[PDB]
């Protein structure tokens, strides 16, 4: 059936389903810019997508780390 | 003696002269010797193209 | 254009050892292509080198057995960009062998 | 609910001590996920997540302390 | 194995409760090692490795606790 | 076969994933050093060096995490 | 023959199980000491030192557990 | 005769016999540089030597600490 998925997987995937298609949009913007690097409207378009992508990946991974640290501290008190 | 145990034998490798040292009774030494010469043989050569 | 080229290299190291004693021989050397002038190209060079590692054994048949590691070749040199030296120092390969022989 | 001990009571007193943080943090999570570049949403999330972290840590150490007191007393019945 | 104790059973409950994580981390590594610079692959691998860590850890603490619960009982047989 | 542990395997996955990077990154430098002012050479070398950097980083952090998961279990034998 | 008990048999199983690690560690150390700045030597030393550490830990933890099992039986002869 | 030395000392000393002369090179490089602190040929050299020295010391101390923790963890089981 569907592959198994924990709690951290879900907290991660809430971003991949929140930013609807940014992962495609960035590759489209790069394929258009590489065609003619000297178009102001293309450079202006690409700057925004690249910045948004950067921030998205940062917020995702920092949140996964924080939850992994809240869990390990409880698991340690079982002993 | 003839009824000494098999577990008393000791073998020590001595590569300096490519030889073995064996400690035991006479009959044990004899059997060990026979086994040694039943084990070592000159390997064949093989060539692969 | 028509061109013909032929080349030949022979090398032979000698090492002294004692029965059952492991031994190694290791060598490296460089050669310079004398293409010469003041309005010259940079003097190109090639470097060749060899390892032997060995362990010998005497067999009562009057045969010698050796465990052998052999490494040989010459150093990969993209920097020798020149076309003008078609008289390049001969490109041998690089080779590793390990085996036992009697 | 059907059966609960003293440790369960100590624990539950935090789960009711914080009224709604348990939902607020999941709510803010997806508000942010919809628009991860909004400064106001980021600042709103950072504090709710910090408060959730401290809530869980404070909860667990207390339950351990009480377990060690009770085990220490029970050891002397013999 | 043919014979399976109580601690065996409790250990195995985790191994069957995580359906195939033991495989998902292996093949996620196989993909990432092939292209260490793809952010999509790094972001996947971080999650699967963390989940594998918390699983292996809690399995062992739980078995330790159940061992001590009843090592303390068989001490009173005498 | 040669003796190798589990950390050795996890490590060698990367070395066998990056087929030839270890040599390419050297040859690129050898060429660049011959004429530092060529922009095409500079451009190539930048990308190669960056890939080698990330490869070594990921390789080390993963080994560390598996060392810790092992040590945690070993501790509980007693 | 040097007399060996049971504990020194269990202990020896690890020694012969890790065939060559004991020497691989020192070889890797002498290379690293010959050139500390080489990353290819560094990343090879990390895996061996970690394998060694884990090996020694598991070994002694197991020996201790067995000694406890035997002392608990000998206590019942009286 | 010579002072007694333990296993940790043999390990620490390996590095020092490995870097034959770095301890001196790092001094003389500094005195050349400080005599004329504006020559790029002296500066590029010193950058290298100082980096090598840093990595050397830092690797030596971490190795000694790991071997300490292995031994303290074995001795903890004698009791």
């Amino acid at each position: 059936a569907t592959p198994w998925s924990g709690y951290l997987d879900d907290v991660s995937a809430k971003f991949d389903t929140g930013v609807d298609n940014l992962q495609t949009q960035v590759t489209e913007a790069l394929d258009k810019l590489a065609a003619k690097p000297s178009d102001p409207a293309l450079l202006a378009a690409y700057q925004s997508k690249l910045s948004e992508y950067n921030l998205y990946r940062n917020a995702q991974s920092n949140t996964v780390k924080v939850f992994k640290d809240i869990d390990a501290a409880i698991i340690q008190n079982f002993r | 003696k003839q009824n000494a145990a098999a577990g008393n034998i000791k073998i020590v490798a001595y590569p300096d002269t490519n030889s073995l040292l064996v400690k035991g009774t006479a009959e044990q030494v004899h059997f060990i010797e026979m086994l040694v010469k039943a084990l070592d043989v000159a390997k064949r050569h093989v060539e692969l193209s | 254009l028509e061109e013909k080229k032929q080349a030949t290299v022979v090398s032979r190291p000698v090492l002294l050892t004692q029965e059952n004693v492991p031994a190694i021989f290791d060598n490296n050397r460089t050669f310079y292509t004398k293409l010469i002038g003041e309005r010259n190209v940079a003097l190109e060079h090639v470097t060749y080198g060899t390892m032997i590692r060995v362990l010998p054994r005497f067999s009562a048949d009057g045969q010698i057995e050796m465990s052998l590691d052999i490494e040989d070749g010459n150093d990969k040199t993209p920097q020798s960009d020149t076309t003008t030296s078609v008289d390049a120092l001969p490109e041998v390969g690089r080779t590793l062998i390990s085996t036992i022989a009697r």
